């Protein structure tokens, strides 16, 4: 996941 | 009187960032569903992959999520890129 | 490779197109990796290979300690649209  | 439900997110990706690897598209796109499904039921989604400006729309059953969403997501980070989300103005095309 | 690496090896951190239609990005982004690197240890030696497709650095550091915290610290982090690797020099390849 790219996510904050 | 327009209670919008389309939520309009820039900087989430370039195109360059495709080009090299035909899966990272789906996978950003996934990536997006299952955050945003946190603010509500999800009508449809799109992801503008040639737009230079890395344009996704999210559009919301109701207007409440889509306000949450753009309260929430406005100047957070995907992938190293800080990202904005606003209403879309019913009319622009990406 | 070494049991005591001090050079860490930073890959997929630009792409040397970045650097063609402005020509003070690459210094930015070179101290921009000082700034950072420097909080890890003592740099002795710091190299942009800014034309290597992959996007490529390498810091050595005084001790083998710093460049083993400078690894555990960037490795996986994102970065403008990619995850950057960090990882010790294997001693032999160029970049």
């Amino acid at each position: 996941s790219r996510w904050d | 009187m327009r209670h919008e439900r389309v939520v309009i997110i820039k900087n989430m990706f370039h195109p360059m960032d495709f080009e090299d690897d035909p899966l990272v598209l789906n996978e950003i796109r996934e990536d997006l569903r299952v955050e945003c499904s946190k603010f509500g039921q999800i009508r449809k989604l799109l992801l503008f992959d040639r737009h230079p400006d890395g344009v996704a729309s999210v559009s919301f059953r109701d207007p409440e999520e889509a306000d949450y969403c753009i309260q929430t997501l406005d100047g957070r980070w995907f992938g190293g890129r800080q990202i904005t989300a606003q209403a879309w103005d019913g009319t622009t095309d990406y």
